[PDB]
């Protein structure tokens, strides 16, 4: 059986913040192409890790 | 670089804490160790 | 000190039933693309004359 | 248990106590008959009426008998120690005794 | 790392032949072996005690 | 969790279920600043004594 | 001693060869060793259990 996983949260240190921006919250990804990750998790983020 | 995806809004969170005593102070203030009379006027 | 805080380990240790059944199944599914057929025999049939 | 006090003129002296336990296992134990239910149906007065007497006295006598055997199981079984409960060997303390020849 | 030292010239009851005289020895907080004759030896200080990191 | 409902023939299966018992301790933190009492005092700005 | 057989002449499930069966009575119940592969072993007494230890 599944265990019903819905992944909602993305943690990323502050090097990787703009890039999973992009990748949930804009309609395009990076080259005009399309994002289907957009508005799907939600990130927040954090300098403790690395 | 440092990922991680996780639920949250499951009856479990990831990488969960314990909060197992609070923030409790400690002081060394005036006679109430020896670093204070014994010692020089140190304080931690 | 202790001689021996090996075999003190089980009364020490405390217990947090915060894992227990802390899953679910997957959302019901079964509605959105199939319709409820209550009866009470054991082979239902169906008839249509086209 | 706690240190004999000794003589306090020089320093007080911090001792260590000590730390050890026994593990156990439980065990269960038949109390079946399995009698007709003709005798139960048909009973009289005198026979198979006190048979829940007979169970009451067995379970008050049960734990006689468990003891019993456990202790007369002495040197099969062990104590917390680890070794047997019987043993010439029994390394409690640095000056090793022997509690049975 | 083993946790548990005493650096501090500090006094421990230590046996070598019918007798128990001042001796720095094991001086752990922790046991794998010897503890029947470490109880012995590691008879908690007479005076000041300090711990530090052997990790040894 | 429990076995996944099956089909029935002819008996039931008395299935078991298993556990996954997860063991961690507890580790102790500090942090501590030594500090001459005098100074603390010893001082117009209201600074030494905050920290 | 062996804590339970749970035989009455029918395993659980003995697979082999990538078919599973029911027979030889291979009901065991320790954590000796074998506990995950146990779990697919046992699992599944279709018929009535009876227990009988073997006291090995």
């Amino acid at each position: 059986r599944p265990l019903d996983i819905r992944p909602n949260l993305l943690v990323v240190p502050t090097t990787l913040r703009s890039k999973a921006k992009e990748v949930v919250g804009v309609q395009r990804l990076a080259n005009g192409a399309d994002n289907p990750n957009f508005e799907l998790v939600q990130v927040l983020d954090t300098a403790w890790l690395n | 670089f440092a990922p991680a995806a996780d639920p949250g809004a499951a009856w479990y969170l990831l990488d969960t804490s314990r909060s197992l005593k609070p923030l409790i102070y400690q002081e060394r203030m005036k006679p109430s160790f020896t670093s204070m009379t014994k010692e020089d006027d140190e304080q931690v | 000190a202790i001689i021996t805080p090996a075999l003190i380990s089980a009364l020490k240790t405390s217990f947090q039933k915060h894992f227990q059944d802390a899953l679910a199944t997957a959302p019901s599914t079964y509605l959105q693309v199939a319709t409820v057929i209550p009866s009470t025999t054991a082979s239902n049939t169906y008839g249509w004359l086209g | 248990q706690f240190p004999k006090l000794r003589e306090w003129i020089g320093q007080r002296v911090i001792k260590d106590m000590a730390a050890q336990g026994y593990q156990i296992t439980n065990k269960l134990f038949e109390s079946t008959v399995g009698v007709k239910r003709t005798d139960i149906e048909d009973d009289n007065l005198g026979v198979y009426g006190p048979l829940m007497q007979e169970m009451g006295r067995a379970a008050g006598a049960h734990p006689d008998e468990l003891v019993f055997a456990l202790l007369k199981a002495g040197n099969a079984n062990l104590c917390y120690d680890g070794q047997n409960f019987f043993d010439t060997d029994h390394p409690v303390y640095p000056n090793v005794d022997g509690t049975g020849t | 790392e083993v946790e548990g030292v005493f650096v501090r010239a500090t006094v421990e009851r230590r046996c070598r032949a019918g007798f128990c005289f001042d001796k720095e020895g094991q001086g752990f907080a922790d046991g794998v072996l010897s503890d029947e004759q470490l109880e012995a030896l590691e008879s908690d200080p007479l005076l000041k005690v300090e711990r530090c990191t052997f990790s040894g």
